[PDB]
RNA sequence: UUAGAGGUCUUGGGGCAUCUCAACCUAUUCUCAAACUUUAAAUGGGUAAGAAGCCCGGCUCGCUGGCGUGGAGCCGGGCG
RNA sequence: ACCUGUCAAACGGUAACGCAGGUGUCCUAAGGCGAGCUCAGGGAGGACAGAAACCUCCCGUGGAGCAGAAGGGCAAAAGCU
RNA sequence: GUCUACGGCCAUACCACCCUGAACGCGCCCGAUCUCGUCUGAUCUCGGAAGCUAAGCAGGGUCGGGCCUGGUUAGUACUUGGAUGGGAGACCGCCUGGGAAUACCGGGUGCUGUAGGCUU
């Protein structure tokens, strides 16, 4: 209608970022194979993450290096999608859609993504999240005159779901 | 109901608001505290700051002391009164911050009578310069820099008018550092490229890369430019010129003041007797539409 | 017996109000004190610096030396039956003028005027202040309305 | 063996007898303890008096 | 093992309660402090008598259990027992201390401040201690009940039927009509009070 | 820290498609604090109620400083 | 010999082998300055993952932390990097 | 009638949700050659000007929560001073002065300083 035409430019749904995680709870060189996977998805170099606290039965100490996770935006972070969401041949779940508008799934095997399998890797998978926004969210993430995004601006459950299927062609079930 | 209420009227009760501009995001009263305020032993001695704001537009540069009641003014240049002196496009970039601020130390120079005692630097280069005050005569007009909450980093477009400033005439302490031309690797200045920056030879080399590579970019990027007919050639003279212009003359005409008819365009507020009816009509059509069904 | 700890029983008196805390506001440093001008003194537990002793608190002094951030202050303190003029220094935030000297130099100003236009009038006019005179004889009009009577009320035992 | 601990009774009584005196008001005070750089001006003020006793004299 | 009552009962300490500060306080006598039918609505238990305390003292855990148990018993007999409801007004949180009970110790009064033992009710004059909701016939048998737990407390203590509505803080006179204006919304043993103070869906849920 | 009431995600339980309890939440309710508090007395404590004051004119300074700035000091004069 | 809250009777001071506790240290940073961030907790999501691993959004007046006990103070802080 | 830059007092200004926003501005917005900084030009820094008031921001609304202010509570509670008052005590009354706080019920919902625009 001419409200949605008008609405277009500025109430209009894209992808924010894209956000990959491979958690492993040793650290070395077992997870440095992880990160070259995560090296070759994205072309970026990821980053490490540390242990806050200390769980013997999880054999994981503070401050050890137990995940790598990278955050993908552009039009790099709209193909990596694609990939991932082939795998899982665009089907989703009702519940996999959180009340703040975003979404996520995960992948078990990295090498039918993108890449070949070499000796020297792993069998690693990865875990994808997607964070869907609109052009004014900045606002809360600038630093001088920071703001909320307003009430009608923001997503919700529903129209995450409105984006998945009329963009992906994708299905979701209870 | 499945989890406790954070929000609830408790947490109203004790709740304690920010100062106004800071809940706002304008001001940190961290460094306006240091900033601002004169030792006691210097009793109503004014200190002066420069406050140095670059908007998505414009470019605000003003001179301002500390009082009770509020801060005054002494001086104010924008970056929209450029196009007066040769500047039509780029109003938010270095070279028109180094305009911005020169135009604010001329303005108040001459102001104060001070103009031709202090000629600041006319002949431009990215070099250190400092005004030293005249035996016998007035001294020079000392001011800090405010950079709000700007990230201070090389470059920053708040040293551009700093620059601009301490070339008029104006004594603010400042370091070579976080001009353009700094290097981190090598810890040392080079005042060549400070100078391409206040003459805008960064802007004319991304118009000649851009006309290289993409028309269709080019003129995507430069509109106004291409419109007013600024040349990547002619940017060099061009700020020279605005240079010569605020300098011969800084002082501001006031735009007139237009007697307009009042008319309101907001809504006025509700009195009681209209939010009392109101409460009436709403009751009454209540009982009315549930005694219809 | 109980420790001789500065800041012993201090609890409430160094504390900020309630839902008064956090920033300092800044006309507190923008106030002027010249010498030989009366202060009251508040500590303020925000700024640990420069802070008055607590007998020091709810006492009136006035400046004899004006420093950068603080100022001297000559105070009078009881000490087990003589008072002493004391000389302490305190950061700015921890005082504030007395507006008792200010209403007296107002009076002085209004009295100085008032002889000025006395005597330029050629009339007289008071000037010294005056206890409340025992009030004046007065008529009470009724307006044809009797008073109400009042009477005791019937004792009731409530809950 | 065991005594008294402390007291302050009859403390008021002695100390009124010979009154609790306010401190002697002078019309000039001590400088000590004023700024040391305010008083090194201020002697120098005080030193060059003499200068300008000319202009002084005919106001 | 107890002292009597005469030891504990002027008030003449500051409040004691269990807190982090007193530690090892037996637990209190009396632990249940509303009995007979709770779950009953405003509407069937409109008659409310109170004992009134008429003097400065402090009762202990086990008086206000033995009164409690007493009042109970009686009317039970008298009036069923899913005919009233009461509620004991007095909770026992000062806590009351005792010296050693007297080679390798210290005698005498070195050292002497005391240990808990036992809680007591520190009770002004005019105020509540016990009370008692049921119907309007059973008015005579509340005020016995009243009287003959009485003496199981050691001061004064008056019988009085009160002019409100069973435990609720309204008048009986106006309260039905309160309710029927809807100014008074039941809720379980008591009631909820309903202002013109509030947003208008309210007024609209009570109204449909 | 006492008691009912209205809803429900329930890594809850019990009697048996389940249903009641318990848990949690929400709006109420009884009773409390020397080492708790939004509020908050009475009686307290400090200061001031002029000639060492007020108002004019001038001089000095190496301190402060866009400035005829500011601050302090000093010299005259007037006002009971 | 010292320190915190209370006693303590709303200035200060105030006793008992009164009550509740702490001290004879610890730190080249946990001293100083600057910059950039926001903490506890909770809700909703995500492969292995579960009451507790890590990733993301939202709410969060501080309910965390600031080495020692306690009181005060503190949020583009005094907290974290 | 409003806005912007810098503020003063720091909720009568906050919080939740809805409606409206002319013109300047403030923004959202487009991009990464240079300055600068990142896993990520998201933030920060820089160069802009195709679009948009959806958001921020402003004004209004809600028998709105909170906040401010006033009634009530109440001359109640408490309290200076007094008596060869009462009472076995606990405690209470009176004379002489001062004098509160919830619940409950109303009203209000930023004022403003310096400098510079728009309302032509």
């Amino acid at each position: 209608q001419d409200q949605g035409e008008k609405e277009n430019p500025m109430r209009e749904l894209r992808i924010r970022k894209l956000c990959l995680n491979i958690c492993v709870g040793e650290s070395g060189d077992r997870l440095t194979r992880a990160a070259k996977v995560l090296e070759q998805l994205t072309g970026q170099t990821p980053v490490f993450s540390k242990a806050r606290y200390t769980v013997r039965s999880f054999g994981i100490r503070r401050n050890e290096k137990i995940a790598v996770h990278c955050t993908v935006r552009g039009a790099k972070a709209e193909e990596i999608l694609e990939k991932g969401l082939k795998v899982r041949e665009y089907e989703l779940r009702k519940n996999n859609f959180s009340d703040t508008g975003n979404f996520g799934f995960g992948i078990q095997e990295h090498i039918d993504l993108g890449i070949k399998y070499d000796p020297s890797i792993g069998i690693y998978g990865l875990d994808f999240y997607v964070v869907l926004g609109r052009p004014g969210f900045s606002i809360a993430d600038k630093k001088r005159r920071t703001g909320c995004i307003g009430a009608k601006h923001r997503i919700s459950k529903e129209e995450a779901m409105r984006w998945f299927q009329q963009k992906y062609d994708g299905i979701i079930l209870p | 109901g499945f989890v406790k209420v954070v929000k609830n009227k408790a947490y109203f009760k004790r709740y304690q608001v920010r100062f106004r501009r800071r809940r706002e995001g304008k001001t940190d009263y961290y460094a306006r505290k240091r900033l601002v305020i004169q030792d006691k032993n210097k009793y109503n001695t004014p200190k002066y700051r420069m406050i140095v704001r670059v908007t998505n537009r414009d470019i605000i540069c003003q001179i301002a002391y500390a009082r009770i009641e509020g801060d005054m003014i002494v001086c104010a240049a924008y970056a929209h009164e450029l196009p007066k002196y040769g500047v039509k496009v780029g109003l938010t970039n270095y070279a028109a911050a180094y305009c911005t601020g020169l135009l604010l130390a001329r303005r108040l120079l001459n102001r104060f009578g001070m103009d031709k005692i202090y000629e600041g630097q006319v002949e431009v280069n990215g070099g250190e310069y400092n005004v030293e005050s005249i035996d016998g005569q007035p001294g020079a007009f000392t001011c800090y820099l405010d950079a709000g909450l700007a990230r201070t980093t090389t470059g920053n477009k708040v040293f551009g008018a700093l620059k601009g400033a301490v070339d008029g005439g104006l004594s603010i302490p400042h370091s070579t550092k976080r001009f353009p031309g700094y290097d981190s690797e090598s810890k040392e200045f080079n005042a060549e490229v400070h100078r391409k920056h206040i003459m805008g030879q960064n802007v004319a080399d991304y118009m000649r890369y851009l006309m290289e590579e993409d028309e269709d970019a080019y003129k995507k990027q430069f509109s106004q430019y291409i419109k007013n007919n600024v040349t990547p050639d002619m940017m060099e003279e061009m700020y020279k010129k605005a240079h010569a212009a605020i300098r011969e003359n800084p002082v501001y005409e006031k735009k007139p003041k237009r007697e307009v008819k009042k008319k309101r365009w907001n809504r006025p507020k509700m009195s009681l007797a209209q939010k009392k009816d109101r409460v009436a009509q709403k009751k009454a059509s209540f009982l009315r539409a549930q005694e219809r069904a | 017996t109980n420790t001789k700890g500065k800041r012993r029983g201090t609890r409430y008196m160094f504390s900020r109000p309630f839902r008064k805390h956090g920033v300092v506001p800044l006309a507190t440093y923008m106030r002027i004190y010249k010498k030989g001008d009366i202060v009251d003194i508040k500590g303020m537990g925000t700024v640990q610096k420069g802070m008055p002793h607590k007998c020091y608190h709810g006492k009136t002094g006035r400046v004899y030396n004006v420093t950068q951030h603080a100022v001297g202050i000559i105070v009078n303190k009881q000490v087990k039956g003589k008072i002493l003029a004391k000389r302490i220094n305190v950061r700015i935030e921890h005082i504030k003028h007395s507006k008792s000297r200010d209403s007296f130099l107002k009076r002085v100003k209004e009295n100085d005027q008032k002889k000025k236009e006395a005597k330029e009038k050629g009339t007289w006019v008071q000037l010294k202040r005056q206890p409340a005179p025992p009030r004046e004889a007065h008529f009470v009009r009724t307006n044809g309305k009797e008073p109400e009577l009042l009477e005791p009320i019937p004792y009731e035992f409530m809950a | 063996a065991k005594s008294k601990n402390h007291t302050t009774h009859n403390q008021s009584r002695k100390w009124h007898r010979n009154g609790i005196k306010k401190p002697r008001s002078q019309r000039y005070e001590s400088l000590k303890g004023v700024d040391p750089k305010f008083l090194r001006n201020m002697r120098f003020a005080k030193k060059h008096n003499k200068k300008g006793l000319k202009k002084m004299q005919a106001n | 093992g107890r002292r009597p009552a005469r030891c504990y009962r002027y008030c003449k300490n500051k409040p004691y309660p269990k807190s982090r500060f007193c530690r090892g306080v037996p637990d209190a006598k009396i632990r249940i402090f509303d009995l007979g039918r709770k779950k009953a609505k405003v509407d069937e238990f409109p008659l409310c008598g109170h004992m009134v305390s008429d003097e400065y003292e402090q009762l202990s855990s086990e008086a206000l259990e033995a009164a409690r148990i007493c009042a109970n018993k009686y009317m039970v007999k008298s009036c069923g027992k899913d005919g009233f409801h009461i509620r004991v007004r007095l909770h026992p949180f000062h806590v009351i201390r005792i010296n050693k009970m007297l080679d390798r110790l210290q005698t005498g009064m070195r050292g002497a401040f005391g240990k808990p033992q036992g809680t007591v009710a520190r009770v002004h004059i005019g105020q509540v201690i016990m009370s008692i909701r049921t119907k309007l016939q059973n008015k005579e048998h509340v005020i016995e009940a009243l009287r003959r737990a009485k003496f199981k407390f050691p001061g004064r203590q008056k019988i009085h039927i009160s002019k409100k509505w069973g435990f609720t803080k309204f008048n009986a006179d106006e309260f039905e009509d309160k309710v029927a204006a809807k100014r008074l919304i039941p809720d379980g043993c008591g009631v909820k009070y309903i202002p013109e103070r509030g947003p208008l869906d309210k007024w609209r849920a009570l109204h449909s």
